[PDB]
């Protein structure tokens, strides 16, 4: 059977970067011709493997991570980055083997009144491990005095909204990202 | 947690939360300036008051971090910007009355209109009524009427409001650890923290006066040449040794002598460089003007204009179906949104202005990576200087011939260059004594050196001595002629126009050396110079992170403003003026008046 790549790429709803979702791909034959022979993507950057030789290859299972970030934050979805998205939202390992695909979604993910649904984590104790996921909304304590669950001075809410609008620059427009991870069932 | 680390996290919250509210306030005022309706004027105020209330909340929130406990110089600048109490240091009633007089002065300046005693049904306001008279009329009495009526009608009303304006502004600056309101304005040039690049607020007064002494010889010869030409235009009205009457200078205040070119042109027989008719015959539209300006910045190494610029800018007049303010402005709404508001027409004056406003956008695009509180020019004069050097290169005959707007057989005689330099000097160097004297008068008023009973007495004593301009009719303390200018009655500093003028020629000389120019400085075009573009971009990206003395050094190689590049630009004209004034009187007597 064909692997359901349309369920992640052509998915109607996409999650926030802080609460990115992962989908496991098990016994099915893959078809990377759809992903490779298309100019719809804005980046499409592969690491550890090539964008063409993958057709005649097999893996134990494939993991598809999906989320939404700004245009300038797409560069952080790569091995060896230290931005806010890479440190507090979604981090890739140094020995990552896969491809990162992103495309502009200004027409569906950005509204005139401001789309504040897509969020991201701005404050967190230490960085995230590779492939770690944090959905905690606990009040971040930046000062020495305790917060006591009520955000205040030196006590900030950990999540902030992107606030996408169609008149923003290309670097601030919403981009849907799909990270395909390869682990060593799935063949071409 | 370290106070330095707590402040960094606080700035992270601010930079992300302020960038979103600043975009809503900027887009709200954009929808008003491009579509003047009542629904949009309230949305501009709602998003404006929301940004003001947000900025005040973060102001007191930032004050809870001791500025002395921070060692990082970059974060220390951001905290100091937010910790400014500003106008909120006054009481609830004094701050409300201060905004009341600030609005009343701005109102009566824009709505004040004078009527002709000869024809009472003919009443004209400043724009375009009185400005058209001061710029075109050659009648002594007609210009004297428009000059005196503007200072006796709308000027006398500003006198009581400006008195309360000074005392309230002084109560603000003295409460924020400043000497006076003039010391508050000079704080824009203040640098304190970097060894070898510091600059005190009092150092500005010393440097502006030291550089102005070297401008006196060039201005005195220009003043003597203009006076000789003005005597032929107004015989039996001007003394060959006295100051120039104020109502004969080209505009309402004598700020610019541009309108005197028709009366002071050295060689009127030679062809004027107006390429307006050329582009109309070559099928140019408003889109082509900005496309050609975009190609100019790309030729020097700067990037293209963003897609959002071509999608969101208003480059043409929407007409009677949508009223809009046609003041050419460059908008930086943030979040990658760069726009330009300009009702562009197919003329040469709009072609050069397109390079000026797009120069502001290239400056905004450069420091976009800096944090929010650092996305601004080095000082108040850096931004206008960047836009002016573009119009200097775009106005050279070498650039106009290369594009196709000037005929290839246009001969550049030594008299055409004197005609061009004389036109530049009437606008550039003619405003320097006016700018310095005006800000010097307000500095003394704020400092407390000019009592109220001799405001206008000392105002015209400096006009005679510094600018060399005498009033046509005597004015007592009932008048308030300085307030009759926009920048004075609308609470704007004016020394920025003096510093920007010296900056733009230091930049030009620095870029033309990187551009490998070899001829005179006024014939230089920095087109195709990726070295000059890289040299200029190295300072545009700094924004306000590094001190202006360091940013200026990154391009011109000097830690302070210099007047030498300004004199080299007008050097061929300075030697020509000295030859013309060999049988004239260079200088003026501060005692002659057209009414003694
Ligand atoms: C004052 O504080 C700022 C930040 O709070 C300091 O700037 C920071 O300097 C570090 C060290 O270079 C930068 O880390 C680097 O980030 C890049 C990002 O790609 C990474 O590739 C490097 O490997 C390195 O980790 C950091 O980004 C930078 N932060 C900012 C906002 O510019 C600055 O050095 C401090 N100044 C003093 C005098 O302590
Ligand atoms: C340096 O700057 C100049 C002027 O900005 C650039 O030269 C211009 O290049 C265009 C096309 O590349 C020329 O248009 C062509 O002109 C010839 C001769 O007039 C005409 O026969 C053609 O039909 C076409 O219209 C333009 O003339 C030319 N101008 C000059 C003064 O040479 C040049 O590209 C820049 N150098 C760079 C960017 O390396
Ligand atoms: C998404 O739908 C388009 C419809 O044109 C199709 O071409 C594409 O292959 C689909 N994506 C996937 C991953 O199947
Ligand atoms: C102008 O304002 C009206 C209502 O005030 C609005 O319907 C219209 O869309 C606006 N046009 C633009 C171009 O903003
Ligand atoms: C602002 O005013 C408050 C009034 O209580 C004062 O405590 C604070 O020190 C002032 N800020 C500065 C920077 O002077
Ligand atoms: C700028 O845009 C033009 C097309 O409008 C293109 O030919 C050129 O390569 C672009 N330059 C850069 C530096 O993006
Ligand atoms: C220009 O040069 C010519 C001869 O080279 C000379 O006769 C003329 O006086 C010069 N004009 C000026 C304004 O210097
Ligand atoms: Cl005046
Ligand atoms: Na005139
Ligand atoms: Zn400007």
């Amino acid at each position: 059977n064909l692997c359901p790549f349309g369920e992640v790429f052509n998915a109607t709803k996409f999650p926030s970067v802080y609460a990115w979702e992962r989908k496991k791909i098990s016994n099915c034959v893959a078809d990377y011709s759809v992903l490779y022979n298309s100019t719809f993507f804005s980046t499409f950057k592969c690491y550890g493997v090539s964008a063409t030789k993958l057709n005649d290859l097999c893996f134990s299972n494939v993991y598809a991570d999906s989320f939404v970030v700004k245009g300038d934050d797409v560069r952080q979805i790569a091995p060896g980055q230290t931005g806010v998205i890479a440190d507090y939202n979604y981090k890739l390992p140094d020995d990552f083997m896969g491809c990162v695909l992103a495309w502009n979604t200004r027409n569906i993910d950005a509204t005139s009144t401001g789309n504040y649904n897509y969020k991201y984590r701005l404050f967190r104790k230490s960085n995230l491990k590779p492939f770690e996921r944090d959905i905690s909304t606990e009040i971040y304590q930046a000062g020495n005095k305790p917060c006591n669950g009520v955000a205040g001075f030196n006590c900030y809410f950990p999540l902030r909204s992107y606030g996408f609008r169609p008149t923003y620059g290309v670097g601030h427009q919403p981009y849907r990202v799909v990270v395909l991870s390869f682990e060593l069932t799935v063949c071409g | 947690s370290t106070i330095e680390e707590q402040a960094k996290t606080f700035l992270d919250k601010f930079n992300h939360e302020a960038e979103d509210l600043f975009y809503q306030s900027s887009l709200a005022s954009w929808n008003y300036n491009t579509n003047i309706t009542e629904e949009n004027v309230q949305n501009m105020n709602n998003a404006g008051d929301k940004w003001s209330a947000f900025l005040k909340e973060q102001s007191t929130l930032a004050q809870m971090y001791p500025l002395q406990e921070i060692q990082n110089l970059t974060v220390k600048l951001q905290l100091q910007a937010l910790q400014q109490n500003g106008s909120s240091v006054l009481s609830e009633d004094k701050s409300k009355r201060l905004n009341t007089i600030l609005n009343t002065m701005s109102t009566i300046y824009s709505t004040g209109k004078v009527c002709n005693p000869d024809n009472p049904q003919e009443c004209l306001l400043l724009e375009p009524g009185l400005n058209e008279i001061m710029a075109n009329s050659l009648d002594y009495n007609e210009r004297l009427w428009a000059w005196e009526s503007w200072r006796s009608e709308v000027g006398k009303q500003l006198r009581p409001l400006y008195e309360e304006y000074v005392v309230l502004k002084n109560e603000m600056a003295r409460a924020n650890h400043y000497e006076d309101y003039g010391d508050y304005w000079r704080g824009d040039y203040e640098v304190n923290g970097v060894d070898g690049y510091d600059y005190s607020r009092g150092q500005l007064i010393e440097d502006v006066e030291h550089t102005f002494e070297e401008i006196k010889p060039l201005y005195e010869h220009l003043h003597a040449y203009v006076r000789a030409k003005l005597m032929n235009a107004y015989p039996s009205y001007i003394s060959p040794i006295g100051c120039l009457p104020a109502h004969l200078l080209g505009d309402m205040w004598g700020r610019f002598w541009t309108n005197l070119y028709s009366l002071t042109v050295p060689f009127g027989q030679k062809p004027n460089i107006d390429v307006t008719d050329a582009m109309v015959d070559q099928a140019w539209d408003a889109q082509r003007i900005f496309k050609e300006a975009e190609k100019f910045f790309v030729s020097v190494g700067l990037p293209n204009m963003t897609q959002g610029f071509w999608e969101n800018s208003m480059l043409t007049d929407p007409g009677n179906v949508q009223k809009a303010v046609c003041h050419p402005t460059a908008w930086d709404l943030g979040k990658g949104d760069f726009r330009i508001l300009m009702c562009t027409k197919v003329t040469m004056d709009d072609f050069l202005t397109a390079h000026h406003e797009m120069g502001h956008i290239q400056y905004d695009m450069a420091y976009a990576a800096q944090p929010f509180l650092l996305r601004n020019g080095a000082n108040e004069g850096f931004h206008e200087a960047v836009g002016e050097i573009m119009s200097l290169s775009a106005a050279t005959p070498k650039h106009l011939k290369s594009i196709g707007l000037l005929s290839p057989d246009f001969q550049e005689d030594n008299e055409t260059e004197i005609n061009f330099l004389l036109k530049q000097a009437l606008t550039i160097v003619g405003t320097l004594p006016f700018t310095y004297m005006l800000e010097k008068w307000r500095w003394m008023v704020f400092k407390g050196e000019i009592p109220k009973d001799q405001w206008m007495k000392k105002w015209w004593e400096m006009k005679r001595e510094i600018v060399g301009v005498v009033e046509p009719v005597p004015h007592d303390e009932t008048y308030c002629d300085p307030a009759s200018l926009f920048h004075v009655s609308n609470d704007y500093s004016f020394i920025r126009y003096y510093t920007r003028t010296l900056y733009q020629f230091q930049f030009q000389e620095a870029l033309c050396q990187a551009a490998k120019h070899e001829g005179p400085l006024h014939k230089c075009d920095i087109s195709n110079s990726t070295e000059a573009g890289q040299k200029l971009f190295n300072m545009l990206r700094l924004g306000k992170s590094e001190p202006w003395t360091l940013a200026l050094e990154n391009v011109v190689g000097a830690k302070n403003m210099n007047v030498r590049p300004l004199l080299n630009y007008f050097e061929p004209l300075f030697t020509w003026l000295k030859d013309q004034n060999k049988n004239s009187f260079v200088g003026w007597s501060t005692d002659w008046s057209p009414y003694a």
